[PDB]
């Protein structure tokens, strides 16, 4: 009745820790365009600059 | 902002090139970007013309040693009251 008593903590332990290396991991992931910048607008292509513009500019 | 936007309003002398390269990390997943280089590195020249300036030095160096100067259809240089003088 001891025995039993510590694998319960000996696994909200390792729980813990599988926990920790999965929030370290977590973080180093790259991350979409959308979820790291602006939500809307998720392209990064321009379109800058349209008054005096020119056909063929776009590639 | 004001990212591609030129002197009178349009676009600058190198947006085509910039576009090219935002349409490259668009698709592009990350450090998956070696792929992407090369619409970078035309960037990069078209901003400061660094390989056509190393390339037309080559050019004027092989030019300039000799006495024959020049055997070709010939860049005629005019004053400004004379454009269409003839």
């Amino acid at each position: 009745d001891i025995l039993n008593e510590e694998a319960k903590i000996v696994q909200a332990l390792n729980n813990q820790r599988e926990l920790t290396i999965k929030m370290h991991e977590l973080k180093r992931e790259e991350k979409d365009y959308a979820h790291s910048y602006s939500p809307l607008f998720s392209d990064p292509v321009p379109q800058g600059g349209s008054i005096g513009k020119a056909p063929g500019s776009s590639r | 902002t004001a990212a591609g936007i030129s002197l009178t309003g349009g676009r600058n002398r190198c947006f085509s090139e910039w576009q090219s390269f935002m349409h490259c990390t668009a698709k592009t997943d990350a450090k998956s970007r070696a792929q992407c280089l090369p619409n970078f590195e035309d960037y990069m020249e078209c901003l400061h013309h660094t390989k056509e300036k190393a390339r037309l030095r080559e050019i004027e160096s092989v030019l300039k040693q000799k006495k024959e100067g020049l055997e070709a259809p010939p860049v005629k240089v005019i004053p400004v009251k004379a454009i269409g003088l003839v």
